[PDB]
């Protein structure tokens, strides 16, 4: 919990109307023990501290260049959206022999949102997602 | 950045959220995204917890989209921001970037304070991780491959004794080739490592520090995982091993016959395994 407290996790709001000026640690992998495919959505857990992200329901949700969808898994758990769109750098040479399937994020297939999708369970705002 | 700007300006409704991961040592691209989204958006944010800290100030940037006029307005905002990034300028402020630099230096110092803590304080920090409630929305602990090869401290040491007995008997029935025996002994070494991190509870911390040092070193010798004479005390038929092969040949077989080099990501995997071992994810 101490990695996301105040002297590490900050919320620096930017200056809006400023004029046009002219100017190897393997130890931290002890904390990354959940998730066998990806390990990079602890950074996205800081995004739930923002209230304005959680005040963005009832719409679409574009996701760009995930590759594992764990950020998409977490955020579509806690902030549901109707239709989910998904993008990834994916060359078509990556396929196995005699197989044909496009970009499939591994941990998002294991996510609770996707299992509510295949079982067609309504979300926590009470609708079936897509 | 032009592509990201066009996609966000076409796709996002008013009051929508645009979250972009970014470094900060790539300053040019940072100022360019500031140029492309700052006339478009009404809010700005920079946020970064301790996990992004590499030494290059990685962070998320969150814009909140206000109104956007039309394709004339889209072309004008994109062209004006390209003009401003051409003339060595940006909409970013001075006091804002200095407070940003102060927050990043504070984050780097605090990360160095957390990582360089004592090992009982490391245990106190690992037991209080937020991986329990939030991240387990289907998230699984990073279990090693022998964790799926078990059915059920000292009985773990008995299992290790039986395992090394079986592997040395395989070495005996080999010659009754050299790199292949090294391959079998490296796999034995790897499984001893995985069973060891299975055995790493939140109580025995000397083995925790020793396994962390073995991972950080780069190679693993079987002399470090268990001593020669300590294992032969814990063995079953040590006299047969001394008669057939002997302490010279078995001493050659422990350390230098199974010197297991790792990759980067294998070291990452085992550090994740040690962290889960401290968090109480293998002994229930």
């Amino acid at each position: 919990d101490q990695l996301t407290m105040k002297p590490a996790a900050f919320l620096h709001e930017l200056d809006l109307s400023a004029p046009a000026r002219y100017d190897d640690q393997l130890v931290r992998y002890l904390f990354r023990g959940v998730g066998t495919a990806s390990s990079s959505w602890y950074k996205a857990s800081h995004l739930l501290s923002v209230p304005e992200i959680r005040c963005a329901r009832h719409g679409n949700s574009l996701y760009l260049a995930e590759g594992s969808g764990a950020i998409m898994s977490l955020l579509e758990l806690h902030i549901p959206h109707e239709t989910i769109y998904y993008n990834t750098l994916f060359s078509n040479e990556m396929n196995p022999p005699q197989r044909h399937f496009g970009p499939t994020p591994t941990q998002f297939l294991n996510s609770v949102v996707y299992r509510n999708l295949q079982a067609e369970v309504p979300c926590k705002d009470g609708f079936v997602q897509e | 950045a032009t592509n990201l700007s066009l996609i966000a300006m076409h796709s996002v409704r008013e009051g929508g959220v645009v979250i972009v991961k970014i470094l900060y040592s790539m300053g040019y691209y940072f100022h360019l995204l500031v140029n492309l989204f700052t006339p478009c958006s009404v809010k700005g944010y920079v946020l970064s917890n301790g996990y992004a800290c590499r030494g290059d100030m990685e962070c998320y940037v969150v814009f909140v989209m206000g109104y956007l006029g039309g394709p004339t307005f889209v072309n004008e905002v994109v062209r004006m921001a390209k003009t401003l990034i051409q003339r060595h300028g940006t909409l970013l402020a001075k006091s804002d970037e200095t407070a940003l630099m102060a927050l990043f230096t504070s984050q780097k110092q605090r990360v160095d304070n957390i990582l360089s803590s004592p090992l009982p304080r490391l245990a106190k920090l690992l037991r209080r991780n937020i991986d329990t409630a939030l991240i387990e929305a289907g998230g699984q602990p990073v279990r090693p491959f022998c964790a799926e090869s078990l059915v059920n401290i000292t009985q773990t040491t008995q299992v290790i004794a039986s395992h090394i007995d079986t592997v040395i008997r395989s070495v005996i029935y080999m010659e009754a080739i050299d790199g292949k025996k090294r391959t079998s002994l490296k796999q034995c070494t790897r499984q001893i490592l995985e069973v060891t991190i299975l055995g790493l509870g939140p109580e025995d911390l000397n083995r925790v520090g020793d396994i962390i040092s073995l991972i950080l070193r780069g190679t693993i010798s079987l002399e470090d995982l268990i001593p020669l004479r300590t294992y032969l005390k814990m063995s079953t038929c040590p006299k047969y091993l001394k008669s057939v092969l002997g302490l010279t040949k078995l001493r050659e077989m422990f350390s230098d016959g199974s010197m297991l080099y790792l990759t980067r990501a294998q070291q990452k995997f085992y550090m994740k395994t040690v962290g889960n071992a401290v968090k109480g994810y293998y002994n229930s």
